[PDB]
């Protein structure tokens, strides 16, 4: 999601932000949430070519 | 198959760039990726242009607006219409929207 | 005895043409700044046409500008090194911006040498490769001399001509002097008629001859008023000229 | 040690975690943790002034004094007004210290 | 088909063999390229400014030296001090 | 080199149909792009120990210039005062908050693209 | 105090070279790389609309 | 994913700072005039001068005066009183 | 050739977009009669390059002053804008830079009884530009020598860490000074371009060329 891409950017590594998350200012919500499970699924392209 | 490369081209680095963009996305990855827009932005930023979308809103123009961002995209449909000028001159033709009232 | 060496060594180191001979290691550098300070000299221009021959065509798009530029200032055309400029143009058509296509599309509408291949590539590389409004940075004296090479070879580019007609309005017509805004609208006019193509930006080629028509003949105020009334029946309405108040 | 990257794991635990306004209780006296810092400020600023007039006592002071004396000086080099007085009280205090 | 030469210069992909240099804008580059398109044609107001406050200021130092010079000059030309004897 | 989208078409093209599934994952990983991993440190770079160097040079050349100034003691305790708000500065402001705020002045990163909504560019 | 320095045109000139050189970083090394990441954002977000429409019209995959 | 590409190249200066410490020390060193608390003499009353007897008490105040005017140095002591 | 690279999203990115577009947006554009198209697009960006750069020395003037405001505020520090000449020097250089636009505007030709009070009510905004700036940055610094050379006397005369509220009472005291001077080092920062955008913009209206010709209906 894109909380959990801002936690691995390198303003989350710095120092006065390194125990903070981005989770924490704005959540994300439950469709891209399940969006982050559905293209977690997709990334085995045989599993894409299956299930379409 | 035919024009798979086009459309496959155009939704790969738009998927990369929306992906990356605003997070950990180079510059120089986006110069790489997209050439000639970076081109036209540094046109606007060498010919004191650099508020010009600023400049735009600014005057109410929501149609200028949108055709500034149109024509900044506008070499996107470049390959796909040099390919189809090619086709149409290899079959004798001519490629229609090139033309003025046709 | 000083003026005795000075005399002799005046025209044996010091010459018009041993300079060209340093001047070959870099010959578009040393070609268009010898023709700014106006060398023209078509017997050295020989000379450079051939030196630079074998390397045009790795050249960056300020050097065969620069090149073709000089060559249009020095009024020589050598066809095989037009060639090889085409060929750099046609290759690298997405570098150029349009303030060098216009000055190497004057030159080559000075020395009539075109082809489908490179009046293509420009069309492609003014229209989508460059910034949209690069017509309006350009002046009217060089987008009158795009439309007269398109309408002299024949070639028709909708897209083309509707970013070359932004850069004629009341601001790129009125930095020019009367004679060359006299050139500049009958050059316009004359190929837009030739394609049939009238813009909403033709009134402003229109009404520069229509404020000011004590500088045309009957004849080409004729070839004004036909334009007049083909674009007035094109974008289907009825020219005013706008009077400030 | 690596010069770039232990003293900054160990400032890293200093800013964050090793914190003294529990380490050291402090919740039981003081209401918030912005009342802390507001204290922590001010206390700072007072250890401050203590050590740094404290690491060189005996001087004359270069800012007006309110007519006060520090111990049992009262007539020195450390209480005298005009500056000249007091540096050549303090040139023959010198040699006897 | 569309056969990557339609795609040369235009439109790329995210790079695979590494990641490339920024491109300079043409102000990165050459400084004459920016003394010559923005900053002589867009700010020459500032630097016109800038010359301006450097003059004036250079005229109010001249005045001000003159007067110290003038003050100096009637004090040596009345046997008298022009400064405080130094300090020590 | 090429444009990755090309090299899935080759890399597919020329693949017989008993091993293409078996060959998905391979062509997937040929054409994801370069991610460089992270590299061995030494840190403390020629621009940063300048840097750091300059700034202790700058802090003790401003520091023996304090201390003999006639009003010193109050400069050296004005230092105390000063570095006690940034002390309280760095314990007191909301970084996190300040981060997503410096990032919502930007229109670039207040909300995320918009383009090539997916159904425009399919080929089927 | 210290009021008027030593020289008023050294100090004109000591703000005249601060501010012009951060006026010539601005225009060259920041407003490019300002405009780049802004106008990228902004041309997509402003060419949306007609860009999916014209892709739309273009391709003959429905 | 990018993180560990930017985290390769360290610190590094902003992109003209070498023009602008140029600038202002060949503002603060090309004055003009001498450098404060000097005064330009002759060849020989250079030559002829002590280093001590050459030095101001003024321009050498004490780094930690115990009495506020403390100075290093006293200078000539050849006043023309 | 070999420029640095660039993380899109970056902090200072995003922080001095917002800090340009702010000062942009001071002196908008005018909108004009006609509608905005393909047609006007000339008279548009001939408005556009005969406007100044307000936007870009606004932000100039904002970064290098509160740059300048800040150092004030570090340890070991003085603010380089405490100084006469620098300061003055800056509004000096702001009133110039609005008197030269605004005579390139006319002619480079200089212009009753009521006008030349409006001038020497016009030619003071030199003098006052700057030494808000330069007052506002030497007062609190003067203020805060004082009143911590009266806060030094009492732990002086009386016991360190001995008898603690009476200067528990002025270091909280210098503490709110100190963070006033924050706020006046922001605020004058602020201040000093707005002035600026208000001044140059004054003279930074020109004529929209516009179409001098029409085929209507
Ligand atoms: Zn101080």
């Amino acid at each position: 999601t894109f909380a959990q891409r801002l936690n691995s950017s390198p303003a989350f590594s710095s120092f006065l932000l390194k125990r903070e998350k981005a989770e924490s200012e704005v959540p994300p919500s439950e469709l891209e949430l399940e969006a982050a499970q559905k293209a977690a699924e997709l990334e085995d392209p045989e599993v894409a070519l299956r299930t379409l | 198959e035919e024009e798979e490369l086009w459309l496959l081209t155009l939704t790969q680095q738009f998927k990369h760039i929306q992906k990356h963009f605003g997070i950990d996305l180079p510059h120089s990855v986006v110069a790489h990726m997209d050439p000639l827009l970076i081109k036209k932005i540094d046109w606007e930023t060498t010919n004191a242009l650099e508020d010009f979308d600023i400049t735009l809103d600014d005057m109410g123009a929501e149609d200028a607006k949108e055709q500034w961002g149109a024509e900044n995209l506008s070499h996107h449909f470049l390959p796909l219409i040099r390919y189809r000028r090619d086709l149409a001159r290899k079959n004798g033709d001519r490629y229609g929207p090139d033309l003025v009232n046709g | 005895p000083s003026q005795n060496l000075v005399s002799t060594f005046a025209n044996k180191v010091i010459v018009e043409e041993n300079l060209v001979n340093v001047a070959e290691i870099d010959v578009p550098f040393w070609s268009y700044w010898l023709s700014s300070a106006g060398f023209t000299s078509k017997d050295a221009f020989v000379k450079f046409a051939e030196a630079v021959k074998p390397k045009v065509a790795a050249l960056s798009t300020s050097d065969i500008t620069n090149l073709t530029v000089a060559f249009k200032r020095a009024n020589y055309y050598d066809k095989d090194l037009f060639t090889g400029i085409e060929a750099n143009v046609s290759a690298n058509f997405t570098k150029f911006e349009t303030e060098q296509l216009l000055q190497i599309v004057a030159t080559f509408d000075a020395f009539n040498h075109s082809s489908v291949a490179f009046l293509d590539d420009v069309a492609d590389s003014i229209t989508y490769c460059n910034h949209y409004l690069a017509p309006v940075r350009a002046g009217a004296d060089e987008l009158a001399t795009l439309l007269t090479y398109y309408a002299k070879n024949g070639h028709e580019r909708a897209d083309l001509l509707a970013t070359v007609a932004r850069g004629f309005s009341e601001v790129s017509l009125g930095k020019l002097s009367a004679a060359q805004r006299k050139d500049t609208v009958l050059s316009a006019l004359k190929a837009f008629q030739t394609f049939g193509f009238y813009p909403e930006s033709i009134e402003a080629v229109i009404g520069a001859a229509l404020v000011s028509p004590a500088e045309y003949s009957a004849e080409e105020l004729k070839e004004v008023e036909a334009v007049k009334v083909a674009a007035e029946n094109a974008l289907g309405g009825e020219f005013v000229l706008i009077q400030e108040g | 040690m690596a010069v770039t990257s232990f003293l900054g794991k160990a400032f890293e635990k200093y800013f964050y975690d090793f914190s003294a306004y529990e380490q050291f209780g402090l919740n039981r006296f003081l209401s918030s943790k912005g009342q802390y810092v507001a204290l922590r400020h001010v206390g700072f600023v007072m250890v401050g002034v203590n050590v740094l007039l404290a690491a060189n006592f005996p001087f004359n002071p270069p800012f007006p004094t309110i007519g006060m004396c520090p111990a049992g000086w009262e007539g020195t080099w450390v209480c005298q007004a005009d500056k000249a007085k007091a540096l050549e009280m303090y040139k023959e205090w010198k040699k006897s210290n | 088909v569309l056969g990557e030469v339609y795609l040369k210069d235009i439109l790329r992909t995210p790079p695979t063999g590494a990641i490339p240099a920024n491109v300079p804008h043409p102000f990165q580059t050459s400084f004459y390229t920016y003394a010559t398109k923005k900053l002589i044609p867009r700010h020459w107001y500032l630097l016109g400014g800038f010359t301006f406050t450097i003059t004036l200021y250079g005229i109010l130092d001249g005045l001000r030296d003159s007067g110290k010079k003038k003050a100096y000059d009637e004090a040596i030309h009345a046997g008298k001090t022009p400064y405080t004897a130094g300090g020590h | 080199e090429g444009n990755s989208v090309a090299g899935i078409i080759k890399s597919v093209n020329e693949t017989s149909g008993a091993n293409l599934l078996s060959s998905l994952k391979t062509i997937k990983a040929q054409a994801a792009p370069i991610y460089p991993a992270a590299a061995s440190s030494t840190g403390y770079s020629t621009q940063a120990k300048i840097a750091l160097f300059g700034a202790l040079s700058w802090i003790l050349y401003r520091a023996d210039g304090q201390s003999k100034a006639h009003e010193w003691i109050v400069d050296l305790n004005l230092n105390v005062l000063q570095a006690a708000w940034l002390i309280s500065f760095s314990s007191l402001i909301p970084f996190r908050a300040v981060y997503f705020a410096f990032r919502g002045m930007a229109p670039a990163t207040a909300s995320t693209l918009n383009g090539l909504k997916t159904f425009s560019s399919i080929s089927l | 105090m210290k009021l008027l320095p030593e020289s008023l045109q050294q100090e004109a000139a000591t703000a005249a070279v601060v501010a012009s050189w951060v006026l010539w970083h601005l225009d060259t090394q920041l407003l490019p790389t300002i405009m780049r990441e802004h106008k990228l954002h902004a041309c997509w977000a402003a060419a949306a609309k007609r860009y999916n429409e014209k892709l739309f019209k273009l391709n003959p995959s429905y | 994913s990018y993180s560990a590409y930017f985290a390769k190249a360290g610190f590094q200066f902003p992109a003209g700072l070498s023009a602008l410490v140029a600038g202002i020390v060949a503002l603060n060193v090309c004055t003009g005039r001498p450098t404060k608390g000097t005064k330009e003499i002759s060849n020989a009353e250079y030559n002829a001068t002590p280093i001590g007897y050459l030095q101001s008490p003024d321009q050498h105040p004490t780094a930690f005066p115990k009495v506020p005017g403390m100075k290093d140095v006293h200078g000539s002591p050849h006043h023309h009183h | 050739s070999s420029v640095r690279d660039v993380k899109t999203g970056s902090l200072p990115t995003n922080f001095l977009t917002g800090v340009y577009r702010f000062w942009r947006s001071q002196n908008p554009a005018e909108k004009p009669h006609d509608p905005v198209n393909d047609r006007l697009l000339p008279a548009v960006v001939d408005a556009s390059d005969k406007r100044a750069s307000i936007g870009t020395w606004a932000t100039t003037f904002f970064c290098t002053i509160i740059s300048c405001n800040l150092l004030g505020l570090m340890p070991f520090n003085e603010a380089p804008t405490s100084g006469l000449g620098f300061a003055t020097g800056l509004g000096v250089s702001v009133w110039a830079t609005a008197t030269i636009l605004g005579l390139s505007k006319t002619g480079f030709k200089f212009p009753f009884i009521f006008v030349p009070l409006e001038t020497i009510s016009y030619t003071f905004r030199a003098v006052s530009l700057g030494v808000r700036l330069w007052v506002n940055m030497l007062a609190g610094h003067t203020l805060l020598h004082i009143l911590t050379g009266m806060a030094l006397a009492l732990p002086f005369s009386l016991g360190f860490f001995s008898m603690v509220p009476a200067t528990f009472g002025v270091c909280c005291l210098l503490s709110a000074l100190v963070g006033l001077e924050y706020l006046v080092a922001v605020l004058q920062s602020g201040v000093f371009s707005i002035l600026s955008t208000v001044y140059v913009g004054e003279f930074n209206h020109d004529k929209f060329i516009g179409p001098a010709a029409k085929i209507v209906k």
